[PDB]
Formats: C-alpha cells, structure tokens, sequence
C-alpha cells in the first residue's frame, strides 16, 4: 500500500526495505548520515570494527537510530519510533526468524567482537521502542524441565 | 557459550559424550549366531578386536599369517 | 491540482514532469534506480548505447518502468 | 503536528527546519539545487562571496527561493 523502497549500501552488501510513504524520508535521513558513519568501504570482508555481512548492515543501523531516539533530538519523537519499529520488524522477520539474537549473532564474521556488536544493537532498538523480551525458554531449558538435560549452576 | 542457553531451534542442545557410552565394549550375534565383541575396531575390520600385530621375524612367513587369518583374526 | 514536479537528469539533458501527489514517490523510485541504470554521464552526445537527446530520456525511462510492470514485482501492481 | 525535519548543510555549518508534511518536498527541491548554487565548501570561513556563518545559510537561502517565487516558474505558485 503506502510503500517506498529503501536501500542500505556498503561495499558488496546491500539491503532492501519497504517504508510507509510518510516515514520514507525520516528513514532516508538516518540511512544517509549513517553511511557517513561507515568508513571507506572495502569490497572485502575484513575492515576491523566495520560490517562483514548484511546482518551487520541492519544491526549497525538499528543502533544508529536508537541513539537518536532515546537521546538528543526532540523534534522528531514519533518519527524515530516508527523508523525503529519497522527495522525491528524487518529484522526479527528475515534475520532473526523468531529465534534469539545470540544464536543468530553467533553465525556472523569469525571476529568475536562483531558478534557481540549485533547483539547490543538489537537490545538497543528493543528498549528504545519499549519492546520487552517475550518469555521463551531455550531448547536447553525445555529439555531441562522435561528431564532430558540436568542443568547445574 | 552464551547462545546455547537461549537457542530456540531444534537440536540446539548438544551433549558432551561419555567414553564408556560412546566407545563402550559390547556384544552382538549374527544370523548364523556367531558372537562378536562390538567395538569400532572389530566392526571396521569385521572380526574379533583381538589382533596379532606385525612382527618381522615371526610374522613374516606366509603360513602363520594365512593360518591366523583362517582362524578369523586380524594379523599384519 | 494534485501535482508534484519530477525531473529526469543526465548530463546536459533534463525533463520536467507533473505527477499526481499520490504517484509522485512511485515515479521517484523508478527515476532513482533508473539514473543508476545510466552510465557515467558525458556532457556530450556520443556515449554509445546511451542517451543523446531528451527524446531518449523518456524513451529509455518508459521501457525501464514497463519491465517492472509486466515482470517481477507484484507488490506495486 | 504535520512536521518534517529539513537540514541546510555547508562545510561546518548546518541548520534545522520544521516543515509541514505537504510542503516538505517543495523545500527539499530548493535546498537541493541551492546547495549546488554554493561552491566547493571550505571547512573554514573565508571563501569570498560564500557563507561564513549560519545566519548567511538562511539569508542566502531566503533569496534563492524568492527569485523563483516572483520570477519564472508558474507551476508552483
């Protein structure tokens, strides 16, 4: 319906987004000064403290926005929130697939630091849109409470 | 690490093996009712997990080797 | 009435368009990834397999759109 | 209410604006071809006949628009 294509480009990796028409320029602003946050793009996957994959494009973006939601600019209060909720949706949608951020972050660039980077970026937009964690237990604690595993602390 | 306490999906939990379990000796019988000790070795080879090792002087002659094989055992 | 100016720019040639307000961003999208379809603009009229005039700006654009109408994307029918 | 953030950027100086939603793209157009009116930005305050501060960003912009109001384009009165 009210839809406006948005791209996230860096080196070899880009992402496709579908914004409400109203919210398309609020998300253009972030996308813009956010690609300035990024350094000189490598067409490889090695620049340290910079995106390796497309799961990091969204992760690094989600946090970029949540910083300006919670902090500073009061001119764009409702617009930040909408921009957030959409990215958090597109994320839990494609990238997370209804699984935890950790097990999904655990599958990115071999660089240990970056995998943590994805996780803090999510719980940054998770809290900045007020979304509480939903009460799931893990496959571990299921089979734990079902006496397949015998967990100790 | 951390992600294994929160992993949602199936077969997300792994169990550290037991050597007694994983690699424990066993017994099995055939359709023609032989009985083998059930080990990785015997199963691999297709014969008892007792084996006469290669030994130059004594394990060279083609007799003793063929004989020890006709006895249904692993020799070198 | 419901009107929104749209430009088509390449080198020395550009075109002016008047869109309904509703349809102005659907045509912005095409205009955008279409000027990426175009190579590095010459300020002359010679780059082979690329626009010489403004009649070609519209021509090359009309086909760029009709490809995504008939084929692929069903989200924006 | 009906509000859309607009920025005016040149070198070290930028300005923040709050447009009605309807009027946000009309002011985007001016902002755009107006930053083309400006030369290659100095990160200092000396390029002659070009903005030193943010009072000049608005001043130079106000006149840029008033030229297209009074003169020429009748499509966007």
């Amino acid at each position: 319906q009210s839809l406006r294509p948005l791209v996230l480009t860096h080196g070899s990796l880009e992402f496709s987004f579908l914004v409400p028409t109203s919210l398309h320029f609020q998300a253009a602003q972030l996308k813009d000064s956010f690609l300035a946050t990024l350094p000189q793009p490598t067409e490889e996957l090695a620049q340290d403290d910079e995106p390796s994959s497309v799961v990091e494009l969204v992760a690094r973006y989600i946090a970029f926005v949540a910083h300006e939601v919670d902090e500073g600019d009061e001119d764009a209060h409702p617009t930040n929130l909408e921009v957030l909720k959409l990215i958090l949706n597109e994320f839990e949608r494609a990238f997370m697939r209804g699984n935890d951020v950790h097990a999904i972050a655990a599958n990115v660039a071999g660089i240990t630091a970056k995998k943590i980077g994805v996780v803090r970026a999510y719980y940054a937009g998770r809290a900045a849109a007020g979304r509480a964690p939903k009460p799931y237990d893990s496959a571990l604690f299921r089979a734990a409470a079902e006496n397949n595993v015998k967990i100790y602390s | 690490y951390k992600p294994e306490l929160f992993d949602r999906d199936d077969n997300a939990v792994q169990f550290a093996v037991d050597w007694v379990k994983e690699h424990g000796p066993r017994l099995v019988k055939t359709s023609v009712g032989q009985t083998f000790v059930d080990t990785k070795m015997s199963r691999l080879l297709g014969v008892p997990p007792v084996m006469v090792a290669g030994m130059t002087p004594t394990t060279v002659p083609w007799d003793f080797v063929a004989a020890t094989m006709n006895a249904g055992y692993h020799i070198e």
